[PDB]
DNA sequence: CTGTTGGCAAGCCAGGATCTGAACAATACCGTCATCGAGCACTGCACAGA
DNA sequence: TCTGTGCAGTGCTCGATGTTTTATTTAT
RNA sequence: AUAAACCGACGGUAUUGUUCAGAUCCUGGCUUGCCAACAGGAGUUCCCCGCGCCAGCGGGG
C-alpha cells in the first residue's frame, strides 16, 4: 500500500496549547459544537524543531524571508567550499532577487532552505560559469532532472514532508514541492466550554491591590491527532529514496505524533501527557477517522474511554462497509492487530505492516 | 434619534483603565453583552431601544482595538475609512477584499485586526454612520475608497 | 428506466475544500441560510484526475488551448504511426488554425481532446488527400457518421460524461458532445458560518515576533451530493455501446461520488472522509433530492444523523406524493438496503 | 366553469435555469424588490418539448385530422364563397360526417380554394399548381397530424399556416414563474486548468447562480382546447388538462442542469376552476421572509391569501390541493389531495 | 404547550399553611421530588410530561422562598427579575455574578437567597418563562437588566 | 385537626509592553444584416425500350 | 413488368460586398 | 383573442501551492445565624359470613 494512516488520540490536562491574536484558544465548529483546536501548522513546527527530530531525522529546514541575513548564514557557511560571486549569484538565481550589500533584501514571501541544497546549486553555477553556459540555459538543463535536486532534501526532510511554494527566482521551476505528508489540525472529540483563569501580578513595591489585572483562556480536552504519508510521493520528494527509508522517516512520524506536544504554554500549565491511543494502517486511499466525532462524544468515565469506543465501532463500520482490508495495528494505555508497546508497533511500520 | 458618535468616542477615551480593559479582551461584538462596563458606557447612547443596539455593538467593538489606535479628525466629506487605511500605507488590497466580503461578526472581527494594524486617522462620526448601516452599499465604497487612493 | 440517480450524504472534518478568487470558501444561499459549497467542476476534475478513474475507466482527457504545445505532444506520441505532415493538417482541420512551426498557437477556447479520437482522424486525412479528396468534401463524409467517432471518446470517456464545444474548425461540426452525466454543486444540509484560523510564519533569521501574520478561512460540513447519468445519451456519447458497458461506468462514478474528496488544502486539513450514505434510484424523470435540506438541518448530536434522516423523509415525502416505484437501493454507515458499497454497486452493475 | 387555473409552489436549489444576453439570471421587480425569473417561454418549452408531452399530446387520439370526414360541414362553410366543385378539388388533392370543425382547418383549406379557383381562371393545373404549392401542401398535411399540439400549445415558430385564422394562439397561457422572495443572486467564480500550462489557468470567469422557491402559473381555456379538436368534448379536454397539471409540477427547463442540476419536483400544486382566470401573485406582492427556508411560508403565504380574498375574487368554484407539506391547510373549500394522480383524477372527473 | 404561570402563583398563594410549609423546608429542587405535597400541588400543571418537570422544579423552588416573598404585579414589557432585584437596592452586582457563574443547583440555591433577600416586586409569568428556558440567554439578559437599571440610579 | 416572626447583606485598589501581516500566473469563442449569379446537390417525371 | 440516361426544375451553398464608431479618467 | 399570436440564450471550465502567536503574572485582608415549641388529638370500615346475653366477639375478601 502506498498510504500509512496515522491516527492518534491524546488527553491534555488543563492547559492553552494554541492561540490566536486574542490569546484565545483555537477551536473549530464539528458537529455543530465546539471543538478546541490545535492547528497543523503547530503540531508540524512543533515535530520538526523537537530534539527527537534532530537526533533521528537530522536538521530542519531555513526558513525565512530576509535574503540579507541569509546572505551573510551563506557566506559563513559555504565561505571554504565557494567564492563569495558565486554564493550571491546562486541565491540571487533562486530567489530572483538581486543579491549585492544592501542590508535589507526581502523574498516574496517566507521560505523553506537546505544549505545542502544551496550548496549544491553553488556547484552548477560555478561548473556555467567555467562553461559559459546561459543563465537561461543553466535553468533549462537543471529543469531536465529534477530528482537530482531532490536528493538534497535528505538535510531537509521536513521539506519533503510538507512541500515548499514558489514565486519567484529558478525555484519556481526547480524547487516546486508537493508535500508527501498529509496532516489535520488536531480537535477535541467532544464539546468544550472552555475555562478562564483570572489573574493578577502582585508588584512587591505596592501595597495596595495588584500591578496588573487579567485573563486567560484554557480547557483540557481529548484531541484526536490524523496524519499520512504518500510513500510514493516521499521517495520522491528525496530524490529517489527505498521504501525502507520512507517507511523508516514515516515510523519517525508515527513517534512524535503520538508524543510530541507543542510547548505554549507549558511552562505555566504543563500538559505533557503522551498518547492513550496510536493506530496506524496502510491503504490504497487517505482514510480519516474523524467521523467518529462528528456526534460529540459524551463524558462517561471521562472522555477518553468513550472515544476510544467511538474510534473503534467507527473504525469497524468503514472497514467493512467498504471493504478496507489494508494492514492495520493499535497501540493502546487503556484483524488490527493489538500492540503491548509503542515500540512493537513502530517496529511493525518499519517492516512495511508485516 | 441619532447616536451621538463624538460624545460616545469621548465617553471611550476617558474611560477608567479596568472598565476599558474589560471591554477590550472581547473576542467577538456578541461577547460585549456579557460586560457590565459596556452597557454602562453605551446606555447614554440609546442602548435600552432596541433600534441602536446592533450600531452600537458594531461602533464599540471598533473602538475596543484600544484607545489610541483610531484617531478622530475633524473635516477639512472628511477623511473616510476606506481613505484611512489606504493612508496607512500598510494594508494589502488582498485585505480589504477579504473584509469587504465577509459575512456577519466574522466582518467586524477582520475589521477590527485591520484597525489595530492601519491606526487610521479619520472622521470618526463618519464611520460610525457606516457602523450604523452597514449594508453591501457601504462595504463595496469602502474597497473603492481604499483603492482609489491608492 | 434510462437514468440512474446518486444521492451521497459525506461529512467533512475542518477543511477548506473549494475557495474563490480571494481564497475564501465557495457557499451558495439555500434556504435563506449560507451553506458552504463544493463546485460541480471541482468535483469532475477530482474524479477524473483520481487513480480510481485511471485504473477502472481509462485516460482523462487533455484539456488545453495552447495548440502549439498540443502539436508537440501529438508529433511525439502519433509519430510512429502517422508522418508529421499528416499530424499537422489533422490539428489545423480540427481546430480552426494554422499549425505551422510557431512558439505561440492558440484555440478559440479551453478545449478537451483525446488522443485516440486525434489518431482516428488522421487516419481519415490521409486517406482523403490520397483519394485526392478535398476538405470541403471531406467534412461531409465525416458528417455522416458521427457515431464512428464518438467510438474513439471510449478514450475519453470524461468528455462523454461532461461533454465538449467548438466554435472553430472542423470539432464545429465533428466534436459537438451533450454530457451524458448531470452534476450538482456539493452544498451543506446545514447553515455554516465558516471559522478563520489566524496563523503566523515564524522566521528563523528573525527573533522578534513572525514574518507573516495571516486568517484563512475553513469549516465542517455535511454535504449532499447529487449527480445523474443518462444511460441512452452515454450509450450513444460512447459510438453505440451497450447498456451493460453504460452501467458500468455509471458504477465507477457512483463509487468515486462517494470516495473521491477534492485536494484543496488536503495537506494542511486533511479532510479524508468517505460518505456516511450512498442512494442509487433509477428513474424516468431526474429526480434530486436537494430539498430536503431546503429548511437547513439542525444539529442534533451532530449534524450527521439529522441530514440523513431529513433525506429519508423527504424521500418518502416524494415517492408517496408522486408515486414513484423505480429501482433503489441505500446504503449507509449510520428502498433495499445494502450493507457495504460493494453490493451497492453489484446492484447497480446488474441493472437495479 | 371554463377556465382551469394551476398554481404551483416549487422549490429549486443553486442553479441558472434562465439567463440573459449577458448570461445573467433573468430577474423581475415585484412589490418593490428583486425576483428571480424564470420566463414564460422557457418554461412553455420545456413542456412543450419533453418526453411527456410527446408521448400524451404528441401522440393523442385527437392527433390526427382526417379531411375526408369533414367535407360536409367544409362544403357548407365555404359554401357561400365557393361552389363545391373547388372544395371538392381541393380537399382532395390535399389528401390525395364531421359536425364541427377547427377554424384554422376552414381558414387554411380557404386559402388553398382561394388558390385553385384562381388557378382554373387562370387556366394552369397538372403539376404546375402541384410544383408552386408543393412546399404549401407539404405543409397544411403535417399541420393535420399534430391538432392536440397546435390546440394546446399554439402554431409552431415555423408552421406554414397563411391566414388570420392560422394564427393559433395556445389554449394554455403559461405566466412567467418567479420568486416568492427577494434574491441577490450568487456568483460562482471558475477556473479552466490547461493540462499543458504550469502557471494559472487557461481561463478565468463567473456565473450567476441562485436558489429559489418559485411561484408557476398557468391557466387552460376549455372551450378554445374544444373549440380548436374539431369539437371535442368537455371530458376529452379535460383529459389534456390532466397532462399540463403533470408537467407544471414536473418539468423543469435545461439550461445550466448539466452543471447545476436543480432537478426538483414541485411542492405545492393547487387547481380550481373559474370563469374569470387569475394568478394568485399578489400572495407574494410583499415578498416572503425565510423562516425555517423558504417553501414553508410561501406555501403559508399562499394558503392565507387565498383564505382573505377568493371569495371577494369570485373564485367560488371547484378547488383542489396537492403538498408534500404538513403545513396549515386553506380553508376546507379547497379539498385536500395526498398524491398528485388523486389530484389528476379530481380533474378528469370534471372537478 | 406552556405553563399556566399565573395559575400555579395562585395555586400557591392560596394552598393550605400545612402543605406550603413542608415545600419551604426543601433546601434543594431535586429534594422537592420527595415531598408529597409538592406532587399535590404541580398536578393540574402536566408533570406527567417530562419536559415541563425540571422548569416547575425550578418555579416552585423559587416560590418556595416565601409565600410573601415575590410579589407578583402587572405590565403598565412588565418588569422583569434582573430589574426587580435592581429595584430593591439591596443586591451588589457581585452577588449576581454568583448566580449566573453557578453550577447545576447550586445556581437555584443561590437565587433562593437572592429572592429573600430582595423580595422583588415583578411580573412572575415573564419570571417562570425565565426559569423554563433557564439558559445562557437568560443568565445573559438577567444580568443586563440589573446592570442598566442600577445605572440609572 | 393544627406550620411563626424581626432584623441584617461591606469597603479599598489595581488591567502591560515588544514586533510582525506575501508573492505568481491565467478572464474564450460562435450565430442571431443583406445582395446577386453562378457552380453544383435532392427529387421526383414519366417514359422507351431493356 | 419494373428500371435505366437524358432532361426540366430548381434548391442550394459559394464569395465578394453595400455601409462605416466617438464620446473618460476621483480625491488628495 | 391586446406591436398581439407562435416563441429556450444557449453549450465547455480545480483557485491553486507555503506558514508556532509567543514570552512574564497571589485575588487578597475582616465576620455567632440567632432567640420560643407535648405529636398530640380523633373509634366511620363498604361488604359476605359464624356465635352470642344485642353489649359485642370471630373466620374469609
Amino acid at each position: 500500500s502506498n498510504f500509512i494512516n496515522i491516527h492518534v488520540l491524546i488527553s491534555h490536562s488543563p492547559s492553552c496549547l494554541n492561540r490566536d491574536d486574542m490569546n484565545m484558544q483555537k477551536d473549530a465548529i464539528f458537529g455543530g459544537k465546539r471543538r478546541v483546536r490545535i492547528s497543523s501548522q503547530s503540531l508540524k513546527r512543533a515535530m520538526r524543531k523537537s530534539g527527537y527530530y534532530a537526533q533521528n531525522i537530522g536538521e530542519s529546514s531555513l526558513r525565512t524571508i530576509h535574503l540579507a541575513q541569509l546572505r551573510d548564514v551563506l557566506r559563513q557557511k559555504l565561505g571554504e567550499r565557494f567564492d563569495q560571486k558565486i554564493i550571491d549569484k546562486t541565491l540571487a538565481l533562486l530567489s530572483g532577487k538581486s543579491v549585492d550589500e544592501a542590508e535589507k533584501i526581502s523574498a516574496d514571501a517566507v521560505t523553506p532552505w537546505v544549505v545542502g541544497e544551496i550548496a549544491w546549486f553553488c556547484e552548477q553555477v560555478a561548473k556555467a560559469e567555467a562553461d559559459n553556459l546561459d543563465d537561461k540555459k543553466l535553468l533549462k538543463v537543471l529543469k531536465e532532472d529534477i530528482a537530482a535536486i531532490r536528493v538534497n532534501l535528505q538535510q531537509g526532510v521536513d521539506i519533503a514532508l510538507s512541500g515548499r511554494m514558489a514565486t519567484s527566482g529558478m525555484m519556481t521551476e526547480l524547487g516546486k514541492v508537493d508535500g508527501a505528508m498529509s496532516i489535520a489540525h488536531a480537535i477535541t472529540t467532544h464539546q468544550v466550554d472552555s475555562d478562564i483563569d483570572w489573574f493578577t501580578a502582585v508588584d512587591d513595591l505596592q501595597e495596595q491591590g495588584s500591578a496588573h489585572l487579567g485573563t486567560q483562556e484554557f480547557s483540557s480536552g481529548v484531541f484526536y491527532r490524523y496524519a499520512n504519508i504518500n510513500l510514493a510521493q516521499l521517495q520522491e520528494n528525496l530524490g529517489g529514496a527505498s521504501r525502507e527509508q520512507a517507511l523508516e522517516i514515516a515510523t519517525h512520524v508515527v513517534h512524535m505524533l503520538a508524543t510530541e506536544v507543542p510547548g505554549a504554554k507549558q511552562r505555566t500549565y504543563a500538559a505533557f501527557n503522551p498518547a492513550d491511543m496510536v493506530m496506524v494502517n496502510f491503504s490504497d486511499m487517505p482514510l480519516s477517522m474523524a467521523n467518529a466525532f462528528e456526534k460529540a462524544v459524551k463524558a462517561k468515565d471521562g472522555f477518553l474511554q468513550p472515544s476510544i469506543q467511538a474510534f473503534n465501532q467507527y473504525w469497524d463500520r468503514v472497514a467493512n462497509g467498504y471493504g478496507l482490508n489494508g494492514a492495520a495495528a493499535q497501540f493502546s494505555l487503556s484483524q488490527v492487530k493489538q500492540m503491548p508497546t509503542l515500540e512493537q508497533l513502530k517496529s511493525w511500520v518499519r517492516n512495511n505492516g508485516e | 434619534d441619532e447616536i451621538d458618535a463624538m460624545a460616545l468616542y469621548r465617553a471611550w477615551q476617558q474611560l477608567d483603565n479596568g472598565s476599558c480593559a474589560q471591554i477590550r479582551r472581547v473576542s467577538e461584538p456578541d461577547e460585549l453583552r456579557d460586560i457590565p462596563a459596556f452597557y454602562r458606557l453605551v446606555q447614554p447612547f440609546g442602548w435600552e431601544n432596541p433600534r441602536h443596539q446592533q450600531a452600537l455593538l458594531r461602533m464599540v467593538f471598533c473602538l475596543s482595538a484600544g484607545k489610541n489606535v483610531i484617531r478622530h479628525q475633524d473635516k477639512k466629506t472628511g477623511i473616510s475609512l476606506g481613505r484611512a487605511l489606504a493612508n496607512s500605507g500598510r494594508i494589502n488590497e488582498r485585505r480589504i477584499f477579504q473584509l469587504i466580503r465577509a459575512d456577519r461578526t466574522a466582518d467586524m472581527v477582520q475589521l477590527r485586526r485591520l484597525l489595530t494594524h492601519a491606526e487610521p486617522v479619520l472622521d470618526w462620526p463618519l464611520m460610525a454612520r457606516m457602523l450604523t448601516w452597514w449594508g453591501k452599499r457601504e462595504r463595496q465604497q469602502l474597497l473603492e475608497d481604499f483603492v482609489l487612493t491608492t
